[PDB]
C-alpha cells in the first residue's frame, strides 16, 4: 500500500518528481489523487514525452517486465550509467539547474547524492541555485558536519532539531518536517500583525496600476479564500487559518490599534485603506448595515463629452498610460488607422519596461481593432455605394496591405500564457480578457 | 504565385512532401524549434568574419596573404593577434566593425511567424530580438552562464556562442580558438539545455553550410 | 640559435635524442601522396574531377562516402593497386639515421624507414598494432603511429578514414601511451612535418594544454620557400614548441625541398 508520505508529498503540487526508485508506489499514489503524469524509465519514452509534467524514475522500473536489463542494480550497470543512458542525465541536468530541487529520503553519502555534489557545485560557477536537503537521523547533525556540507552547495534541515522522538519512529519525524511546510502554505503560521498587512499588500501591490478591479473578481485574488458581495460585504469560505482579511478591518475602525506599527507599515496600511475605500469594500458582514452606493464612472467615453477629447489628444503626452489613454479616444472617435499606429508604437516602446500590464492589455486592443477594421471593411465594400447612397472608400489599400502581414496567424488563445511567470502569477485576474467569452458568466444569471 | 508553388508540389519528389507534412503537425502542436545560422545574417549585410580576419591580418604583416589563406591559418590568426600583440585593441576592432546598425529582412519575420516556441541562435548580433521586439513575441534571452537560472519566461531564444549585450568585449563571446578548446568547462548548462532541446523537439536548420563546425 | 644545435647535440649525445618525421621524407623518394588516391576515390564517386578551394573536411571526408556505398572491396583494390610500388631511400633517410637516436616515431605507412634501417644495421623493435607492444623484445623501437601494411593492403590496418581518426582513443590505447610516454622522457625534434597536419597540431595542443612547468621543449625543423615571420614564431614559442628555420639560412626556389633538407640536416650533423 501507499505510506501518508507520499500523499504529503503530492499534495505540495510539485511541478517534477525525479526518484530513484526501481518501486512503483509512487505510480500508484499519483495515479489515485487524479494527478496525472508521463513515466520516463527508458530512452523512447524521452522521444514521445506526452505531457508537460515528467515522473523521471532515472534507475528504471519494471513496467516491461521482471528482468535485469530494466533496472540499474549492479556494477555493470553503474559504470556503463554514461554510456547505457544518454538522454536521462541530460534531463536530470536541465531539471536540477532549473527549477528547485528538495531531497527528501537521502542519507547523507548514498551513491547517487555523491555525484550531484562532485557535478553540480564543482564544474558549475556561481549561476548556482542552493538544492534543500531534509535530513531524518535521530542523533543531532553536529555542527562540523553542516559547515562541510553547505561549502559543498546543500541546505540541510534536520528534523532532530524540531521533534524529540525515539530511534525507531522514522514516520513522525518525516511528518513533522512535512507538516512545517503544508501546513505553512501560509494560513496558520501568521500571528503578529506585521503578517496581515504584509500579506494583504504582497496580492493587492500589483492592482495598483489598474484603475478600477470588479468585487466578483477580486475572489481570485486571495484564492478563493472569501466571497467579495457586490453590496460590498465580505464571507468567509475556505481560509483556515487566522484571517487576514477580517483584522484588517479591526485594525481600520479602531484609533490607537494602528500604533503598535513599524514606521513603514503605516504608509502601506494607509495605501492599502484609499485603494478600498475607492474600489468600494466597505466592512464586515455582520456590521453591515446601511450601505447605500452610489456608482460613478469619471471617464469622458461614456459621459460623451466629445470637445474635451480633441483637446486632449491634440496635446504634447508625458507617460505612457497617457498615450495608452489617447489611444482608446482616438478608437472611440473613429480615427482607427491612426489608432492601430499609436498602439503599435507603444508596444514597441514598452516593451523594455517593467510589468506588462500596458503591453498586455495594448496588444489586446490591438488584436481588437484589426477584427473591427476588417469587420468594417468587408461590410463597407460589400454593401458598396447602398449603404449611405455613395461609393465611399474610407481606408487606402495601404493599411489593408499592412495589417494582413502585420496580423499572420497571431493565435490569442496563448498571449496570457506567454507573458513572463511574474506576470502570471501577479496578474491571473486579467486571464479572461483573451478568451472570446468573458460575458458567459452573467447571462447565465439573466434566466 | 500559388499555382506556381502548386506546380512545383506536382514535380516535387515525395520525400519534399512528406517532410513539409511532417514540419506542418509539428508545428501545430507547438513542437519546433528553428536554428538560425550564419545566412540569415548575412542576407542583412551585417559584416562576416572573414573580413575581421583580414584586418587582423594587416595590423601584423604588410598586406593581405596573396591567394586563400588557409584551411588552419583562419582560427590560428585571432589567437595571434590576441595572444601576441594585445588583449586590449580587440576590443577596439570590435567595435570599429561590430556597431553598424542594420535592418530586418523578411526572412526573419517569416522565420517568426511559424511559432517557434524555442530559438536557438550561433549569431552574436541581436537583429533577431529587434524581429522579436516588432512582431509582439516575448522571449527570455540566455547570453551567458549566469541567466540560465533566472529565465522568466517558458520560451527561450538560446545564444550558444554568446552575445554582445553586456558590452563589446572579448570574453563575453566564442570568437578565438583557446575559446572554443575550453567550452565544454566554460558553458556547460548551455549545452546541457541546447542538448535536451533538440532531444524533445523537432530540430529545422537553416542557414548553415553543409561542413560547419557546429 | 647555434646554441640550439649545441643542446641537441648534447642530447644526441647520452640517449636523449628523438627524432619525429612525417611526410616531408616521404615526398622525396616520390611515395606517392595521399591527394592523389583522394581524386581517384572521387573519379568514381562523383563523375568527373574538379578543382579549387573546399573544406579540409571534405578533403577527409571523400573517402568516407566511398567506404560506406562501394563497400570494402573496392578501398582495398584501390590501396593495393595505388601503393604496391617500390621506391629507393632518399640520402635524408640515412642522414637521420646517422644520428643515432633513441627512438623515432613515424606516422608514415611507408616502409621506407624500415628498409634504411634494415641497410644500415642498426636492428630496431618495429611496433605496428596493438599486438606488437606485448611481444616487445628489445629497448630503441620503431614506432608507427598511423599503422601499416605489413600484413596486407586492408582497410583495417590504417587510419585513413574519418570514423578511425575519431575512434583513436577506443583503438590504439596503447600506442598512444607508449608515445605519451616516449614523448615526456626524451628530448623531440620534429622534421618534415607540416603545421596543419591533424597528428601535430593536436598531440602538441592538447597534451600541452594541461601540464606544469617541468617539461622538455620539442624542436622543429621547418620546410617552406619562404622564412617564417616573427608574430608567428613568438606566438609558437608561447605554446611550447622551438622552430629552426630552414629559410633564415639557405637561400633558394619554390621547388627544391630537397636541398633545403639536406642543409638543415648536414648543419646538425657538422656539430660531431
Amino acid at each position: 500500500p501507499t505510506n501518508p508520505i507520499h500523499d504529503k508529498i503530492l499534495a505540495m503540487n510539485p511541478a517534477h518528481v525525479i526518484t530513484t526508485n526501481y518501486d512503483n508506489l509512487i505510480d500508484t499514489a499519483c495515479w489515485k489523487r487524479g494527478k496525472y503524469f508521463s513515466v520516463i524509465s527508458a530512452e523512447e519514452d524521452v522521444a514521445n514525452a506526452t505531457s508537460s509534467r515528467y515522473l523521471l524514475k532515472v534507475a528504471g522500473d519494471f513496467r516491461k517486465g521482471f528482468k535485469g536489463e530494466n533496472v540499474v542494480l549492479k556494477e555493470d550497470d553503474y559504470l556503463n550509467y554514461d554510456q547505457n543512458y544518454p538522454l536521462i542525465s541530460n534531463l536530470m541536468k536541465t531539471i536540477i539547474a532549473t527549477h528547485t530541487i528538495v531531497f527528501i529520503g537521502y542519507g547523507l553519502g548514498d551513491y547517487n547524492i555523491n555525484m550531484l555534489l562532485n557535478w553540480v557545485r564543482k564544474l558549475q560557477k556561481d549561476s548556482f541555485h542552493k538544492p534543500f536537503f531534509i535530513r531524518t537521523d535521530p542523533s543531532p547533525i553536529e555542527n562540523e558536519t553542516l559547515i562541510y556540507y553547505e561549502n559543498k552547495g546543500l541546505r540541510i534541515i534536520d528534523a532532530a532539531s524540531l521533534i524529540d522522538s525515539n530511534e525507531y519512529d522514522y514516520l513522525e519525524r518525516y511528518s513533522a518536517v512535512m507538516d512545517l511546510l503544508i501546513e505553512s502554505q501560509e494560513n496558520k503560521f501568521i500571528t503578529k500583525d506585521d503578517e496581515v498587512i504584509d500579506y494583504i499588500y504582497g496580492k493587492i501591490s500589483p492592482l495598483f496600476a489598474l484603475q478600477y478591479i470588479r468585487k466578483i473578481d477580486l475572489k481570485h485574488v486571495f484564492e478563493y479564500d472569501y466571497h467579495f458581495e457586490v453590496n460590498g460585504t465580505v464571507v468567509r469560505h475556505k481560509n483556515k487559518g487566522f484571517g487576514y482579511m477580517e483584522r484588517f478591518f479591526e485594525l481600520k475602525e479602531s484609533c490607537d490599534e494602528r500604533s503598535k506599527l513599524s514606521k513603514k507599515q503605516y504608509e502601506r496600511f494607509n495605501a492599502l485603506f484609499n485603494f478600498f475605500e475607492k474600489n468600494g469594500v466597505i466592512c464586515m458582514a455582520k456590521d453591515a448595515g446601511t450601505l447605500n452606493t452610489s456608482i460613478e464612472i469619471n471617464s469622458l467615453a461614456y459621459h460623451g463629452k466629445y470637445d474635451v477629447m480633441k483637446k486632449f489628444i491634440e496635446e504634447q503626452s508625458v507617460s505612457i498610460e497617457d498615450d495608452y489613454k489617447k489611444a482608446f479616444f482616438l478608437a472611440c472617435l473613429g480615427r482607427w488607422e491612426e489608432s492601430y499606429d499609436l498602439y503599435s508604437n507603444i508596444i514597441l516602446n514598452s516593451i523594455d519596461e517593467s510589468n506588462g500590464c500596458v503591453y498586455y492589455l495594448s496588444q489586446i486592443n490591438r488584436y481588437r481593432i484589426y477584427q473591427s477594421i476588417t469587420q468594417a471593411v468587408t461590410q463597407f465594400n460589400g454593401l458598396g455605394l447602398l449603404t449611405f447612397g455613395r461609393h465611399y472608400k474610407p481606408f487606402t489599400d495601404e493599411f489593408l496591405a499592412r495589417i494582413e502581414r502585420e496580423m499572420t496567424n497571431f493565435n490569442i488563445d496563448d498571449l496570457f500564457n506567454g507573458m513572463p511567470f511574474e506576470f502570471q502569477k501577479k496578474y491571473k485576474i486579467l486571464e479572461f480578457l483573451s478568451d472570446n467569452q468573458f460575458l458567459y458568466d452573467d447571462t447565465v444569471k439573466l434566466f | 504565385y500559388g499555382e506556381k508553388l502548386k506546380e512545383v508540389f506536382l514535380m516535387l519528389d515525395n520525400n519534399v512532401v512528406e517532410c513539409i507534412k511532417e514540419i506542418t503537425e509539428s508545428s501545430r502542436n507547438g513542437k519546433l524549434v528553428f536554428f538560425v545560422g550564419a545566412g540569415v545574417s548575412t542576407l542583412s549585410d551585417y559584416p562576416q568574419w572573414w573580413r575581421l580576419v583580414d584586418k587582423y591580418h594587416e595590423e601584423l604583416y604588410g598586406s593581405p596573404k596573396k591567394g586563400n589563406y588557409s584551411s588552419d591559418e583562419y582560427l590560428r590568426i585571432p589567437q595571434i593577434f590576441y595572444n601576441v600583440k594585445g588583449e586590449m585593441a580587440f576590443d577596439g576592432i570590435l567595435k570599429d566593425f561590430f556597431q553598424v546598425d542594420k535592418p530586418t529582412n523578411p526572412i526573419h519575420d517569416k522565420i517568426l511567424a511559424m511559432n517557434p516556441a524555442h530559438v536557438i541562435t550561433t549569431n552574436y548580433d541581436n537583429l533577431i530580438d529587434t524581429a522579436c521586439w516588432k512582431r509582439g513575441k516575448y522571449f527570455s534571452v540566455i547570453s551567458a552562464e549566469e541567466d540560465v537560472a533566472n529565465a522568466t519566461s517558458s520560451r527561450y531564444l538560446l545564444k550558444v556562442a554568446g552575445d554582445f549585450r553586456k558590452g563589446f568585449k572579448g570574453e563575453n563571446v566564442v570568437l578565438k580558438e583557446d575559446d572554443y578548446l575550453n567550452y565544454d568547462q566554460n558553458y556547460p548548462l548551455i549545452s546541457n539545455l541546447m542538448k535536451t532541446i533538440i532531444a524533445t523537439h523537432t530540430i529545422v536548420f537553416i542557414g548553415y553550410g553543409l561542413g560547419d563546425y557546429n | 640559435v647555434v646554441e640550439c644545435i649545441k643542446e641537441i647535440t648534447e642530447s644526441s649525445r647520452n640517449g636523449k635524442l628523438v627524432f619525429f618525421v612525417g611526410a616531408g621524407v616521404s615526398t622525396l623518394s616520390d611515395y606517392p601522396q595521399w591527394w592523389r588516391l583522394v581524386d581517384k576515390y572521387h573519379e568514381e564517386l562523383y563523375g568527373s574531377p574538379k578543382k579549387g578551394n573546399y573544406s579540409s573536411d571534405e578533403y577527409l571526408r571523400i573517402p568516407q562516402i566511398f567506404y560506406n556505398v562501394k563497400g570494402e572491396m573496392a578501398f582495398d583494390g584501390i590501396l593495393k593497386d595505388f601503393f604496391q610500388v617500390d621506391k629507393p631511400t632518399n640520402p635524408i633517410h640515412d642522414k637521420i639515421l646517422a644520428m643515432n637516436p633513441a627512438h623515432v616515431i613515424t606516422t608514415n605507412y611507408d616502409n621506407l624507414i624500415d628498409t634504411a634501417c634494415w641497410k644500415r644495421g642498426k636492428y630496431f623493435s618495429v611496433i605496428s598494432a596493438e599486438e606488437d607492444v606485448a611481444n616487445a623484445t628489445s629497448s630503441r623501437y620503431l614506432l608507427k603511429v598511423a599503422g601499416d601494411f605489413r600484413k596486407g593492403f586492408k582497410g583495417e590496418n590504417v587510419v585513413l578514414k574519418e570514423d578511425d581518426y575519431l575512434n583513436y582513443d577506443q583503438n590504439y590505447p596503447l600506442i598512444s601511451n607508449l608515445m605519451k610516454t616516449i614523448i615526456a622522457t626524451h628530448t623531440i625534434v620534429f622534421i618534415g612535418y607540416g603545421l596543419g597536419d591533424y597528428n601535430i597540431n593536436m598531440l602538441l595542443n592538447w597534451v600541452r594544454k594541461l601540464q606544469k612547468d617541468s617539461f622538455h621543449k620539442p624542436f622543429f625543423i621547418r620546410t617552406d620557400p619562404s622564412p617564417i615571420e616573427n608574430e608567428t614564431l613568438i606566438y609558437y614559442e608561447n605554446k611550447g614548441l622551438r622552430i629552426i628555420d630552414a629559410a633564415s639560412l639557405i637561400d633558394s626556389n619554390e621547388y627544391d625541398y630537397l636541398e633545403r633538407y639536406s642543409a638543415v640536416m648536414d648543419l646538425l650533423i657538422e656539430s660531431q
